[PDB]
């Protein structure tokens, strides 16, 4: 078997920088004079796109301005002039040695200002907590980089194990990022306690932003 | 142009098993398997001329690759499905190199059975812009649809993409940003579907009162 792995995972590059992302393999590529390895560009919901082959050659309508280096163990690819349309995953395959493996994927994204997001949480809906269950909703919306820690805070008790998030692709228009995160609590559990806190860590913001509701006074 | 057009979405229990089709117009048959949000992962490959075959080994005597000549159709057989082989299925024919995809087939393979939304308000709370919107919560399987005001209302919106909860339902929230100074004017209702249940339910979505 054989492993490959890119570095870096995350890249953020404007529109006319010259980025290269790098392949590297635990066994050598190369037989017969053949470097055996592919590379791979996917958008967010649709399949892979090859764009080169060989390490080095261009796939059909592929455009010039990519580009392939390498023999053995370390192969590049370099993207000369980034346009709109190359922020993108890129996967690197090796094709020697059977399992064709990929490499883990680079997410090339676009790098814009640093922007604090807002915070808004939500207590749940009456009609969810006769139900038996409590969700309490955080956003943190439109902010960049993508790096952000949210922490629940129930009585001032940070909460492990009973959150979950997501996060949206990259905005088109702005550039941003948003995120959801839900606190899931039983009803009975719930109604134990009286602060539920959304405590928001991001480069954009001096010191942590803490957005709560108190329950009942709601 | 060369073109695979596979077979649509499958939802099957464990220990049961599936069968995707490929279509070719316009060489290898590759089939590769990924994950949401993970990397990509070689199933196998079959030459159509021979009927020969080879696998990975994490797929012996899971996997089956055949071909229908006739019908210039690939198709890729998995067997005691496990939750671990949700993933987009792609059959891809090889150069030798993988040069042409298909669209991709998304398998589920989850104990739960199908199960319509509870939708629940997200409602703003007191200063300039509100946010509200939409708990879409213990669905399954995917996709559910959300809008907002028939789509009218699209600047601002965030629809995320679900977490599959340790429930096993899915559950996502939709949030939109507006002017405070149009909550008095203007309603907010988010529009939610769900086919593989008929629901179809609109929720309004106004802030709470009782201070």
């Amino acid at each position: 078997d054989i492993q490959l792995t890119q570095s870096p995972s995350t890249l953020s590059a404007s529109v006319g920088d010259r980025v290269t992302i790098t392949c590297r393999a635990s066994e050598s590529l190369d037989n017969y004079g053949i470097r055996f390895l592919t590379w791979f560009q996917q958008k967010p919901g649709k399949a892979p796109k090859l764009l080169m082959y060989a390490a080095s050659n261009q796939g059909s309508g592929v455009p010039s301005r990519f580009s392939g280096s390498g023999s053995g163990t370390e192969f590049t690819l370099t993207i000369s002039s980034l346009q709109p349309d190359d922020f993108a995953t890129y996967y690197c395959q090796q094709t020697k040695e059977v399992p064709w493996s990929f490499g883990q994927g680079t997410k090339v994204e676009v790098k814009r200002t640093v922007a604090a997001p807002s915070v808004f949480i939500f207590p749940p809906s009456d009609e969810q907590l006769k139900s038996g269950t409590a969700s309490v909703v955080c956003l943190l919306n439109n902010f960049y980089p993508r790096e952000a820690k949210v922490q629940w805070k129930v009585d001032n008790a940070l909460q492990s194990g009973n959150s979950q998030e997501s996060v949206t692709e990259q905005d088109s228009k702005d550039s941003t990022y948003s995120l959801s995160s839900t606190l899931t609590l039983s009803k009975a559990d719930y109604e134990k306690h009286k602060v539920y806190a959304c405590e928001v860590t991001h480069q954009g913001l001096s010191s942590p932003v803490t957005k709560s509701f108190n329950r009942g006074e709601c | 142009e060369v073109q695979l057009v596979q077979s649509g979405a499958e939802v099957k229990k464990p220990g049961s098993s599936v069968k995707v089709s490929c279509k070719a117009s316009g060489s290898n048959i590759h089939w590769v398997r990924q994950a949401p949000g993970q990397s990509l992962e070689w199933i196998g490959y079959i030459y159509p001329y021979n009927g020969g075959t080879d696998y990975n080994q994490k797929f012996k005597n899971r996997a089956t690759l055949t071909v229908d000549n006739p019908t210039n159709t690939a198709y890729m057989e998995l067997s005691s499905l496990r939750s671990e082989d949700t993933a987009f299925y792609y059959c891809v024919n090889g150069n030798p190199w993988l040069a042409y995809w298909g669209q991709g087939t998304l398998v589920t393979v989850s104990s739960a059975s199908t199960k319509g939304p509870s939708v629940f308000p997200l409602a703003p709370s007191s200063g300039g812009t509100a946010a509200l919107g939409c708990l879409v919560k213990d669905y399954f399987p995917e996709p559910v649809t959300v809008s907002w005001n028939s789509g009218a209302l699209t600047s601002g919106v965030h629809t995320f993409p679900a977490v599959l909860q340790s429930s096993g339902l899915y559950s996502l929230s939709s949030v939109v940003t507006v002017p405070s100074s149009s909550l008095g004017t203007q309603t907010y209702i988010c529009n939610v579907n769900h086919k593989p249940s008929n629901t179809k339910v609109d929720k309004k979505v106004e802030p709470k009162s009782c201070d």
